[PDB]
RNA sequence: GUGGGAGAGGGUGGUGGAAUUCCCGGAGUAGCGGUGAAAUGCGCAGAUACCGGGAGGAACGCCGAUGGCGAAGGCAGCCACCUGGUCCACCCGUGACGCUGAGGCGCGAAAGCGUGGGGAGCAAACCGGAUUAGAUACCCGGGUAGUCCACGCCCUAAACG
RNA sequence: CCGAGGGUAGGGCCCGUGACUGGGGCGAAGUCGUAACAAGGUAGCUGUACCGGAAGGUGCGGCUGGA
RNA sequence: CGCGGGGUGGAGCAGCCUGGUAGCUCGUCGGGCUCAUAACCCGAAGGUCGUCGGUUCAAAUCCGGCCCCCGCAACCA
RNA sequence: AAUGUUCA
RNA sequence: GUGGUUCGUGGAGCCAUGGGGGAAUCUGGGCGGACCACCGCCUAAGGCUAAGUACUCCGGGUGACCGAUAGCGCACCAGUA
RNA sequence: CGAGCUAGCCCUGGCCAGGGUGAAGCUGGGGUGAGACCCAGUGGAGGCCCGAACCGGUGGGGGAUGCAAACCCCUCGGAUG
RNA sequence: CGAAUGCCGGCAUGAGUAACGAUAAAGAGGGUGAGAAUCCCUCUCGCCGUAAGCCCAAGGGUUCCUACGCAAUGGUCGUCAGCGUAGGGUUAGGCGGGACCUAAGGUGAAGCCGAAAGGCGUAGCCGAAGGGCAGCCGGUUAAUAUUCCGGCCCUUCCCGCAGGUGCGAUGGGGGGACGCUCUAGGCUAGGGGGACCGGAGCCAUGGACGAGCCCGGCCAGAAGCGCAGGGUGGGAGGUAGGCAAAUCCGCCUCCCAACAAGCUCUGCGUGGUGGGGAAGCCCGGGUGACAACCCCCCGAAGCCAGGGAGCCAAGAAAAGCCUCUAAGCACAACCUGCGGGAACCCGUACCGCAAACCGACACAGGUGGGCGGGUGCAAGAGCACUCAGGCGCGCGGGAGAACCCUCGCCAAGGAACUCUGCAAGUUGGCCCCGUAACUUCGGGAGAAGGGGUGCUCCCUGGGGUGAUGAGCCCCGGGGAGCCGCAGUGAACAGGCUCUGGCGACUGUUUACCAAAAACACAGCUCUCUGCGAACUCGUAAGAGGAGGUAUAGGGAGCGACGCUUGCCCGGUGCCGGAAGGUCAAGGGGAGGGGUGCAAGCCCCGAACCGAAGCCCCGGUGAACGGCGGCCGUAACUAUAACGGUCCUAAGGUAGCGAAAUUCCUUGUCGGGUAAGUUCCGACCUGCACGAAAAGCGUAACGACCGGAGCGCUGUCUCGGCGAGGGACCCGGUGAAAUUGAACUGGCCGUGAAGAUGCGGCCUACCCGUGGCAGGACGAAAAGACCCCGUGGAGCUUUACUGCAGC
RNA sequence: UCGAUGUCGGCUCGUCGCAUCCUGGGGCUGAAGAAGGUCCCAAGGGUUGGGCUGUUCGCCCAUUAAAGCGGCACGCGAGCU
């Protein structure tokens, strides 16, 4: 849905919010070994590697489980649906019946009460976990692993999906997200479902701050800068890059591929 | 108006200290200069 | 009220195959395509033509009507669910409760507009090739918004019997 | 106290006028094309959308007052 | 004052560079189709090639003195 | 395959 | 490829190396300035080895060296204030 | 050799008188087939308003071997972000 | 040595000049002494009083206290001092640190990397204004005190002892434990009154013996005791988890019970009792005293605290502490009592918004935390006055010229000033009336324009606390009445409106000449990137990205929102093309050469097979980018819908337009003005607008830039008077730039072309003081501009040549 | 003159030149008068306030006997802006 707000100070008639009734239940972490200290920081060994970042509210880290084979068969109830600073998704705190409590990214549809579990034998339904090769061609699914073992990490970001176009050998074909066409191994686990809160890629921002709390400081123009800062800047008078649109490092910037050639993980793309 | 000097006795030990002096072989070759130089003081002297 | 009937009435979810296009594989060779005649264009980088595998969107052939449904705009593959109107019969119930309807409220093809999706074919604008004295057109080869969904708007018409 | 009026200040309605501008009516024989009336030689009409010296042209749907 | 570009039948453009030939489109003229006009068909006429000198055997064409033309630069303070 | 001056 | 040498690609050997291929043990193997052939030199891929040589914080001795703006930055409580 | 000035970021603490405006929610009333919606009441939102501390440095004047190698007076901008 | 703006030192000149450092302010009488405006005492006076007063951190290191002293240091003086000499002075189980804990970060066994130096880095260790932890009220010294002492109250360890229990980890679990804004109820700190309690005293000057005036009416305090709160369901079974070792967690299952009770844990009163105890008066001490030590009211931002509500940006760690079992050990061992004993190290002076810290200075600057009383004003930490407490700023005394600075007032006029209303005025708080266009419906709004405002008396409504009732406070409502020029009577305290430009908005910036139309910004678009992501730093290891996964992350441009964003892929870039052209090693060896008597050994070397790149083919604009000319033509003329032709990759669309863009140009009309090179509206031959280096608009916003009005003013006609601080004079102290030497006049000539200095002529006794700036081509800076030097740097690219990277 | 001679305009203070804009004398006149025109002598003293622009300069408005020209480093920044 999200909240509008009348327009009483400018910056905030255009400013908008999450529905956060989907969470509820439960806005305290389960601090059962579930956040840690997260250490904050825009820079490396020293030097800024990554611009403009810093500043930004304090954050807590919920530990959430990205490969789910831990407990196969092991079924859970979904304890709450909770909110992660640290992610567009919201996670839910699932208790199992072992007595082991976990969080998983929640998926859309997913409520409280519901019961979930990860195996082979897992029925195909929203919440559950099972290798790609046991899902039937055609259903969403989303936290998709890419190597067997190594862990999820497809289709995350919030109403975010895969969608499975069909097995070919121990692959699967999946279409991810962006919409690549890239054959996944069908060991390799996967929830069904699509991830949940899409209403987000519409929040409007607002303010010039907000963009502040959420970490991200202003990011300043290459022609605002000098010769010597871009290579856009320069030029006496406001000017037009001047050069074939480029970064600060002078690669350029419009249309360039740039992943590596003789990459190996090709093969099993094709989008 | 605020000056340049702001006097702290912790970050003068930290920063121009013996040991400071000693980790880094730039500090040592400082130490080994005066030392040789004849410095009746060979680091900031500075009592706690 | 009871007991029956017919229908593309409306919403939601699911699903079927033919067909167009694109992708992959196989085979195969100098044309294809387009027209009034052509040209642009596509094709020796292996096109057209044919076989196999795949993605995808849109539309529903035959039934099919000079038919049925709705108040209108309008509504056509098939399944289910949710639900609106309507007709017949029995002669049972209420007992004039009726008709129209200023204003109000609800609906309202297409085009168009917003937010997000989607995009095969088609196709305003737009670019080419011709035709013409001219051709900002009819023709042809391309092509974007649109057409498609969801939500919110727009409320017009040869909204015609 | 009220009080005709007078002042200062802000509003509402109407009339006159205004460089310039938009379209309209009207004026025997000016200019360009030929949309419509006969398949008006691209059936016409229409609401809407873009384009074009101009009438108009095309897309999408609706009409028969065309076949 | 500077750089270099254009001057040609009536219109707009060629040809000059590697001097000997002025070519295209348009229009203007006569003749056809029409009932007549336009389009179309047929066939012709039309150019001191800005001007004034010397190079040559020969000058649209090479060379310089002007003459309208067209552009570009004119700055630092 | 455009067109056809005006008033009778 | 390079480095070293007087040798800067030169006719460029020799002595070193990163990379590739890769022997033989005296009928073995390197060199004598591309390369061949003679003639001749020497024995690689393990190691050690005084003296003659260099310097002057230190002790001494001298000086056609200075003599407190000189001579060390300091003749003095100077690497101090 | 320097981030004891300045710039950015990281960890951990502190601070912001007093006024004003009065969003969303709720609660009752009204409305309708049910709604939308409209009222009051409560409520206390906001890189909102005024204005000290605090953070600045807009215009003018003074100062110019200064009180000061950037200062003073009046004025002025922000002030829960 | 005579010059090098030479180097070092000394001493001059300016000059008895500027200045003596906040315009909070001084006067006098006593002392002291060789000598006092300046030291000590007293009495007047003025200034501060969210301080110019207290307390703590940092830094400073003896300045602190006392006795002696005055050369120098205190911009004068000095008997005084932060100065000189000497001697004292800093006391802790509880305050703050360490024999505790962890943050960022640092270090760093393992482990990884790197010519060496060295770089990452696990465990561990280090790291604190954060966590954890036991001390209150008084009293003393010249100088210390939560440190010594008094009273009251605690903390650890060790021993003995009685009484208890499965005791026991560096392991498990719980816990510690956390945001912002808004708030309830009690409290407390703090403050105000009192007809009440205690007091020495005072009746002045016209009055008052007065329910008069004046002073003061508390602090701490175990257990118990109340009053406020914070925490918290009890049971009983199973169990696949807590890298299962558990009767502890966690999970399910089930009797009871729940806007609770009890159980716990704080806060606050109360408390045995200890302690403090003015004004005044007499010499810090006495006395005031065996001092009383009570009652109302206001009341926190603090306490109960882990209280509650709402919100999105979703808010440290570890130890102590509970609990659970492991080995083990059950003679251990822990637990509770109770007496005895034991209890280390470092800091403690003084300054601390400043004369002791940072600014070379006893410098009008800078410096974190807490307290910060009273009255009045709507409120307040604001403003005015004032407590406590602290100051009068380390040169003075006169004179009352110009001129300057800070300040007050002004006839008549009222922007005529000027680049410009620059500056100054006006307005100003609160209550009430009452308010337009326009708008994104919030706003514009404090629009504008007005009225009221003091005191006196009467009537009258709600509340809080009490108790319902009186006091005490908090909000009000209505009549009459008094006095002034004036009632927010002083101080704090908006001038307003109309119409343009630019950017949407709050915000950022050139520390020290630019605060802006610049940057940023939400938001739009393009592009890269399937995760060992792209991208960035690094030789590397490794790290940021991110414990993220395209609703994500990098790069670019535009810059809220509205309506929109045209045509040109020729060139350039980028994307796509398994064909061809070309192409390096390398493979391949037709063929040829050097030598040997030779087998040989050596050299060249064509066909042909050989990547990426370039070529070629195609796409591509919110990719670099680009988006025409010349003739003719209507039945008055003008003009040209229409036509011809040349060129192009295509010839600029909507919209705007003499503009932040228009040269000609003060374009031409219209508006405003008595007059308008600016301004507004129109037009359009746009020298040279135009669509994300966006185009045209837009409510609101702006210490942005322009044009008008009203109000109001010394900005002006046009200047006048007055005040304070300097200037001037006297006494004290006493600089600076500059300076070839000077005995340094005018004119007309002359001269290297602008003469005190040459020529001629003309004035002119010697020397100062207060003033003014025409000259000394005055000072200050080896001219920034300019040119030059085969000088230097920063920047650019289809300049050359390399290197990283790919 | 570059080991520096501050550059436009304005304000303030002027002084001079005179080829005279006023005001004084005067001769011609196509001078009737009143006017004017042109030349001659003569600066003693005069030679306004606004609108527009940085302007100098101009052009306007309202006046005037007239609203003169020009030099003094396009006089004057150790006088101001
Ligand atoms: N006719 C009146 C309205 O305006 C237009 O009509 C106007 C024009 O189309 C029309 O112009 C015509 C022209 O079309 C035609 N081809 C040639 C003719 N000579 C012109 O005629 C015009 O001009 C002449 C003077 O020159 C006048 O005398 C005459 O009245 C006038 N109509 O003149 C009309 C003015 O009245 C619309 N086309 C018409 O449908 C509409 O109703
Ligand atoms: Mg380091
Ligand atoms: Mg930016
Ligand atoms: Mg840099
Ligand atoms: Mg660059
Ligand atoms: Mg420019
Ligand atoms: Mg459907
Ligand atoms: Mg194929
Ligand atoms: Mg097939
Ligand atoms: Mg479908
Ligand atoms: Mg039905
Ligand atoms: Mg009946
Ligand atoms: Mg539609
Ligand atoms: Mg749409
Ligand atoms: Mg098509
Ligand atoms: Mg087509
Ligand atoms: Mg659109
Ligand atoms: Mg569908
Ligand atoms: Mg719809
Ligand atoms: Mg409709
Ligand atoms: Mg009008
Ligand atoms: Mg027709
Ligand atoms: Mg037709
Ligand atoms: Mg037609
Ligand atoms: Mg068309
Ligand atoms: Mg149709
Ligand atoms: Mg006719
Ligand atoms: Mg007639
Ligand atoms: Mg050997
Ligand atoms: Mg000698
Ligand atoms: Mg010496
Ligand atoms: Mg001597
Ligand atoms: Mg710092
Ligand atoms: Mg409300
Ligand atoms: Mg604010
Ligand atoms: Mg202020
Ligand atoms: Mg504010
Ligand atoms: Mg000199
Ligand atoms: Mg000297
Ligand atoms: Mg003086
Ligand atoms: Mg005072
Ligand atoms: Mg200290
Ligand atoms: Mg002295
Ligand atoms: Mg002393
Ligand atoms: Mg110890
Ligand atoms: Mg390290
Ligand atoms: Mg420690
Ligand atoms: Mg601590
Ligand atoms: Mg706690
Ligand atoms: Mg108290
Ligand atoms: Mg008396
Ligand atoms: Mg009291
Ligand atoms: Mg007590
Ligand atoms: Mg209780
Ligand atoms: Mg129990
Ligand atoms: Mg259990
Ligand atoms: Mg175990
Ligand atoms: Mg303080
Ligand atoms: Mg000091
Ligand atoms: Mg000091
Ligand atoms: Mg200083
Ligand atoms: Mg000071
Ligand atoms: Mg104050
Ligand atoms: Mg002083
Ligand atoms: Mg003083
Ligand atoms: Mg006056
Ligand atoms: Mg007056
Ligand atoms: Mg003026
Ligand atoms: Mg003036
Ligand atoms: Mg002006
Ligand atoms: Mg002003
Ligand atoms: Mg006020
Ligand atoms: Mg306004
Ligand atoms: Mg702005
Ligand atoms: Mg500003
Ligand atoms: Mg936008
Ligand atoms: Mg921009
Ligand atoms: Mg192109
Ligand atoms: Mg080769
Ligand atoms: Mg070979
Ligand atoms: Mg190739
Ligand atoms: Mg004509
Ligand atoms: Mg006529
Ligand atoms: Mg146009
Ligand atoms: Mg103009
Ligand atoms: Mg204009
Ligand atoms: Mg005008
Ligand atoms: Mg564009
Ligand atoms: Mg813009
Ligand atoms: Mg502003
Ligand atoms: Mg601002
Ligand atoms: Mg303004
Ligand atoms: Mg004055
Ligand atoms: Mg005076
Ligand atoms: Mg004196
Ligand atoms: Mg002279
Ligand atoms: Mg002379
Ligand atoms: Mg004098
Ligand atoms: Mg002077
Ligand atoms: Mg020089
Ligand atoms: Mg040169
Ligand atoms: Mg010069
Ligand atoms: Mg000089
Ligand atoms: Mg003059
Ligand atoms: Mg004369
Ligand atoms: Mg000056
Ligand atoms: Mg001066």
């Amino acid at each position: 849905a999200v909240k509008k707000f009348k327009p009483y100070t400018p910056s905030r008639r255009f400013m908008t919010v999450a529905d956060f009734s989907e969470i509820t239940k439960t806005e305290p972490e389960k601090s059962l070994v579930k956040p840690l200290k997260k250490t904050g920081g825009r820079n490396n060994q020293g030097r800024i590697t990554v611009r403009f970042r810093g500043g930004g509210h304090k954050r807590l880290y919920r530990i959430i489980d990205f490969k789910r084979w831990d407990k196969v068969g092991i079924p859970a109830k979904v304890a709450a649906i909770e909110y992660d600073p640290n992610r567009s998704a919201r996670i839910a705190l699932l208790h199992y019946v072992d007595g082991e409590k976990r969080y998983i990214i929640a998926p859309d549809g997913l409520q409280v009460g519901q019961q979930v579990v990860a195996g082979p034998d897992a029925p195909i339904q929203v919440g559950n976990a099972l290798p790609l090769r046991f899902i039937p061609v055609g259903t969403v699914v989303h936290a998709v692993e890419l190597e067997p073992k190594k862990g999820a990490k497809l289709a995350r970001a919030a109403g975010t999906s895969a969608q499975i176009q069909g097995r070919e050998g121990d692959y699967v074909i999946l279409r991810l997200p962006s919409g690549e066409l890239r054959k996944v191994h069908g060991e390799c686990y996967a929830t069904v479902g699509a991830v949940g809160n899409a209403d987000h890629k519409n929040i409007v921002l607002g303010k010039a701050g907000r963009s502040r709390w959420l970490g991200r400081r202003p990011h300043v123009r290459g022609a605002a800068m000098n010769p010597v800062d871009h290579p856009h800047g320069g030029g006496e008078g406001r000017a037009p890059r001047g050069r074939p649109p480029a970064s600060p490092w002078g690669w350029q910037t419009k249309g360039l591929k740039t992943r590596k050639r003789r990459k190996p993980s090709s093969r099993f793309i094709i989008a | 108006m605020k000056r340049t000097w702001q006097p702290n006795r912790r970050k003068r030990a930290k920063t121009h200290g013996f040991r400071a002096r000693m980790r880094t072989p730039g500090g040592r070759k400082v130490l080994k200069r005066r030392r040789q130089k004849g410095r009746w003081r060979l680091t900031p002297a500075v009592r706690k």
